[PDB]
RNA sequence: GUGAACAGCCUCUAGUUGAUAGAAUAAUGUAGAUAAGGGAAGUCGGCAAAAUAGAUCCGUAACUUCGGGAUAAGGAUUGGC
RNA sequence: GCAGUCAAGCGUUCAUAGCGACAUUGCUUUUUGAUUCUUCGAUGUCGGCUCUUCCUAUCAUACCGAAGCAGAAUUCGGUAAGCGUUGGAUUGUUCACCCACUAAUAGGGAACGUGAGCUGGGUUUAGACCGUCGUGAGACAGGUUAGUUUUACCCUACUGAUGAAUGUUACCGCAAUAGUAAUUGAACUUAGUACGAGAGGAACAGUUCAUUCGGAUAAUUGGUUUUUGCGGCUGUCUGAUCAGGCAUUGCCGCGAAGCUACCAUCCGCUGGAUUAUGGCUGAACGCCUCUAAGUCAGAAUCCAUGCUAGAACGCGGUGAUUUC
């Protein structure tokens, strides 16, 4: 998260360690997002960094516009298939894994998010709240 | 402010396809139907106004 | 506090119970336990699973005194 | 050479040796600092962990994303029938430490406590405390000058209390006895309180109240002999490795030519004494209160005992302490509930919790119904009813 | 008998029921299995394991010594009555 | 390899903020050499995995002093090893080099730690191809491929486990010694504030979360299934039915209990004494000085508080104490 995170995400169960691929769910030309890092992650011998709903990763685009490939950009996780628990007691899970490509600020690259979106992320990033349809 | 709808159970909201001669829709055009949100018919804490009808006076 | 009901079986989901599923088209599904969820994942049809509200409603099981008469009329003459 | 990558060690060296404990009843090794300006009260209590359940409450935490919102939370429930005072011990200070000067006992002792003093109760003549009881039958000269002895001396004073295990679904029949430091005022006033309470009974609410931070002192659930991987959080060795892999690859360097106290080895796991702190009391239920498990907001008449009873424990019927979360030790075990050793501000303490709803559905499966009322309402009538 | 079958699996005839035994079910093993989310990030290396698989029908690339490549790849179907 | 002393220079001016020539004094033993004392009736050779401990010449974190410190950032230095120091692409690699995260991704030791601990990729026997050399057999700090990794039941150490004897037995305790633990980041707010011509641009208090570590726990959710608990399916066998047997637990869906996961939930204490350093008073030295006497404030340090064990040759209180 870090930069442009407005608010403080309560801890959500990790679903996407480095090397996962999630659907790219905006309109920017990219189909999928390959996770290479998790921002604000920490260190433990042999632990892979893992992304949760609302985390900012570094990513490359494996399937997408050629001017959008072969380079690393930020992205924001918007949906998680690994279940997790909210403080209201519910264990919930989306049907896919997906983020949207963003810039370090937290602003988005494409104009609209093509899916439902988790509130844990909606609250976290403004420009994502804007671009979403159904949240949670 | 969405209204209830008789016998449309589930105290929640849904989006329905409504027709002439039906509550919560006044068409603008011949043959016009419009898909509109509706609140269910089962009372819940999210209601702003219950509408009630006296049927038997008390004391 | 609201009690939910299982979109597959029709069991009451008291707080913390069961699990919640968000399908890709943003339809939300709630299961009271991992049983209804597995049937739901299996594409089983609740109307064919005997023990479910939807089953019993459809097969008219035990609705005995609900379709009986009542007294809910009025009297005004104003 | 040198690790070549740094990692923390495994496990905490302030919990060695990982041996079995000396007893089922972990020891209160500290008491709250005494403020003699306050009335005399206990400082610990006895009870039996019964089980856990779920709670629903609004949260009051200005600032948090969950301020003014309901959260759901796990809680333990420990069966705390009234304790019963049967003696006082008085300690004095010495340059070798605190030592015990005299006990002084009640005149009549319940067969419950009497059973604790034996290892074969059925065969024995049960002669325990019979000559002591005589000491009353005088004017009482001896017991007085004993109590009198405590007052003139004695830096600290503890009540010997014991549980009424027969008010508990357990099959144990043999009560638990323990000393609790008295922290009210005036060493003399302390033994007066004590002497007055011989054979008398003392209640949980006289020691605890709602939203208090309390500590829990108990012997951990046992697991027997454990290999190095689960007992210490060691890493699994690779699959390819000859002669086993729930091991440690390097038990030590060549020099010091000795395996060291700091390296992990397969040993006992569980059954250690523990002192967990800061377990907020979410509820102090009264035994003779149908609708124990009810709430201002729930209001249905029902006790905290779940459908079909607490799994493996029974049917809580006395007063109880409801504690946020989990407690060291396992169901049916004697637990000590101790007063906090510091006044916490924390903002996390001080939060006056108000329960909305206590779960009461069966634990023996996928509970679906709070009450048999609720159950019948939803199933309707079955082939076995009227 | 199932089945393409001298396969596997069950049976009739015949022949066995031999292999120290009892009680328990700690660690660590050996042989057999399963695992949320991720999916080779593990490792010298996908080592091990997992995936696939029968048959009927559709469909089938580069290249080629024209014989092949080819079950290429990729698909659908299969019970009972 | 690391650290000094002199001070000619560097540094707009200005030797010593930060650096430093010519010289010159040293320390270190993860460099390589020099030696050949130990092992040739054998002390298992490179990495890596795993795991523990230790050093400090400190990368990060705590508190400081200095600056060519306005703020922000940074550099120099002190007390400091309490705590941490990672995920990946290529390479057998140590080393190297990029990618990426991060508070930081410090350097080292422990028979160049660690093979009856693994692995065996490299090296380094026997097969084999190439290149160079050689008449040849064959050779090559040249390139390439394939190539058996043995034993613990002993002693000690270590982890846990019993236990004779100091009247018997039983309950409740004390506390010597030993161990000891928490850690780091961010956001809001302070505040677009202090400082600055501007560009920019902090912090203490307060709040909300988080990382890394640790001790539990199983209400919930997930995993596990010989509950062989219910249901289903194939093949066969019991004349059919009912109900079942067999198929190294036949197979499948669900599956309670138990165990269990940052895949789950809960919890992780506050007093004192100090270091560096800044000071008080104050002489020596009529002046001046934090120091000489005396003394205040003071750090992730230290000792307690807390926490674990309880000396089986440390101890207290207490109950009952046998008649053929
Ligand atoms: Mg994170
Ligand atoms: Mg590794
Ligand atoms: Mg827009
Ligand atoms: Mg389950
Ligand atoms: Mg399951
Ligand atoms: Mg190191
Ligand atoms: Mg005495
Ligand atoms: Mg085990
Ligand atoms: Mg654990
Ligand atoms: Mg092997
Ligand atoms: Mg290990
Ligand atoms: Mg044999
Ligand atoms: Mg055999
Ligand atoms: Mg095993
Ligand atoms: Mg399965
Ligand atoms: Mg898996
Ligand atoms: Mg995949
Ligand atoms: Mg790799
Ligand atoms: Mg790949
Ligand atoms: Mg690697
Ligand atoms: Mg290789
Ligand atoms: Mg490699
Ligand atoms: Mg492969
Ligand atoms: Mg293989
Ligand atoms: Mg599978
Ligand atoms: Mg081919
Ligand atoms: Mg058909
Ligand atoms: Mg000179
Ligand atoms: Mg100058
Ligand atoms: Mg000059
Ligand atoms: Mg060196
Ligand atoms: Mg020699
Ligand atoms: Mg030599
Ligand atoms: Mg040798
Ligand atoms: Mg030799
Ligand atoms: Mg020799
Ligand atoms: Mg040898
Ligand atoms: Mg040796
Ligand atoms: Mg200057
Ligand atoms: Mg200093
Ligand atoms: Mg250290
Ligand atoms: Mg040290
Ligand atoms: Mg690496
Ligand atoms: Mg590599
Ligand atoms: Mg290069
Ligand atoms: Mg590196
Ligand atoms: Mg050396
Ligand atoms: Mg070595
Ligand atoms: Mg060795
Ligand atoms: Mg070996
Ligand atoms: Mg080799
Ligand atoms: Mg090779
Ligand atoms: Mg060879
Ligand atoms: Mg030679
Ligand atoms: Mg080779
Ligand atoms: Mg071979
Ligand atoms: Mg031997
Ligand atoms: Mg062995
Ligand atoms: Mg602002
Ligand atoms: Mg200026
Ligand atoms: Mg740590
Ligand atoms: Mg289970
Ligand atoms: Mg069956
Ligand atoms: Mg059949
Ligand atoms: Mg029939
Ligand atoms: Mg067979
Ligand atoms: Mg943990
Ligand atoms: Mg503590
Ligand atoms: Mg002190
Ligand atoms: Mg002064
Ligand atoms: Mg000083
Ligand atoms: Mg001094
Ligand atoms: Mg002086
Ligand atoms: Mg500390
Ligand atoms: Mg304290
Ligand atoms: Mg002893
Ligand atoms: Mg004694």
């Amino acid at each position: 998260s870090g930069n442009g995170a407005q608010g403080t995400k309560f801890r959500i169960s990790l679903g996407l360690p480095v090397g996962a691929i999630m659907n790219c769910a905006d309109n920017s030309g990219a189909r999928n997002l390959y996770i290479i890092a998790v921002k604000g992650s920490g260190s433990r011998l042999n632990r892979l960094p893992a992304a949760s709903l609302g985390d900012m990763v570094m990513a490359t685009v494996k399937k997408g516009k050629p001017e959008l490939r072969k380079k690393v950009m930020p992205a924001i996780v918007v949906r998680q298939a690994k279940s997790w628990r909210r403080r209201d007691g519910v264990f919930l899970y989306f049907e896919d894994n997906a983020g949207v490509i963003a810039n370090p600020k937290g602003e988005m690259k494409g104009s609209a998010i093509t899916g439902p979106v988790g509130k844990e992320c909606a609250d976290l990033w403004p420009r994502v709240a804007s671009n979403s349809g159904v949240v949670v | 402010g969405f209204p209830m709808k008789q016998g449309v159970l589930l105290p929640t909201r849904i989006k329905l396809l409504l027709t002439k001669n039906v509550s919560c829709y006044r068409p603008r055009r011949d043959g016009e139907r419009k898909r509109k949100s509706v609140r269910g018919a089962i009372v819940g804490p999210d209601l702003a106004v219950l509408a009630l009808v006296i049927v038997k006076k008390g004391e | 506090m609201k009690v939910e009901i299982d979109s597959f079986s029709g069991a009451k989901i008291y707080p913390g119970r069961g699990t919640l599923f968000v399908r890709g088209d943003s339809k939300i599904f709630r299961f009271q336990n991992s049983k209804s969820a597995s049937l739901f994942k299996q594409r089983k049809n609740p109307r064919r699973i005997a023990w479910t509200v939807l089953f019993r409603k459809h097969h008219k099981k035990g609705i005995t005194e609900e379709v009986a008469k009542k007294r809910s009329r009025k009297t005004v003459k104003a | 050479s040198h690790r070549k990558y740094e990692a923390p060690r495994h496990g905490h060296l302030g919990f060695l040796p990982r041996k079995r404990a000396a007893s089922i009843r972990a020891r209160v090794k500290a008491f709250p600092k005494d403020d003699r300006s306050k009335p005399v009260a206990l400082t610990s209590f006895l009870g039996y962990k019964a089980g856990m359940t779920t709670i629903v409450r609004d949260l009051d935490r200005p600032g948090s994303k969950f301020h003014k919102r309901e959260v759901v939370e796990a809680v333990t429930v420990v069966d705390t029938p009234p304790v019963v005072v049967v003696g006082v011990v008085g300690y004095v200070e010495t340059p070798r430490g605190l030592r015990s000067l005299t006990t002084v006992w009640a005149e009549h002792l319940s067969d419950e406590v009497k059973r604790r003093f034996y290892k074969n109760w059925y065969k024995s003549k049960k002669k325990a405390f019979t000559k002591y009881s005589a000491k009353y039958a005088q004017d009482g000269a001896g017991i007085e000058r004993e109590l009198a002895r405590i007052k003139k001396y004695a830096s600290v004073v503890r009540v010997l209390v014991h549980t009424q295990i027969r008010k508990t679904p357990l099959a144990q029949k043999k009560a638990h006895l323990a000393e609790i430091q008295l922290n009210g005022g005036s060493i003399s006033e302390k033994v007066d309180w004590a002497r007055e309470h011989f054979e008398k009974t003392v209640a949980v609410d006289s020691v605890f109240e709602q939203n208090e931070m309390i500590d829990a002192i108990a012997v951990t659930k046992g697991h027997g002999f454990e290999g190095v991987t689960h007992r210490w959080g060691t890493k699994k060795l690779p699959r390819k490795t000859h002669r086993g892999l729930r091991k440690v690859a390097c038990i030590g360097a060549w020099h010091p030519a000795h395996v060291m106290w700091s390296v992990a080895r397969a040993g006992q796991r569980g059954y250690h004494s523990r002192t967990s702190i800061n377990h907020k009391i979410y509820r102090v239920g009264k035994g003779d209160d149908e609708a124990n498990g009810a709430t201002s907001f729930d209001r249905t008449k029902k006790t905290i005992t779940p459908m079909g009873g607490f799994v493996h424990y029974g049917e809580i019927k006395n007063d109880f302490i409801m504690v946020k979360g989990c407690i060291p030790g396992n169901r049916k075990r004697i637990v000590t509930l101790r007063k906090s050793l510091y006044t916490n501000t924390s903002r996390k303490a001080l939060e006056e919790v108000s329960l909305k709803w206590i779960d009461t559905a069966s634990k023996f499966g996928k509970g679906r119904f709070q009450t048999p009322a609720e159950k019948h309402a939803f199933m309707g009538t079955l082939k076995k009813d009227l």
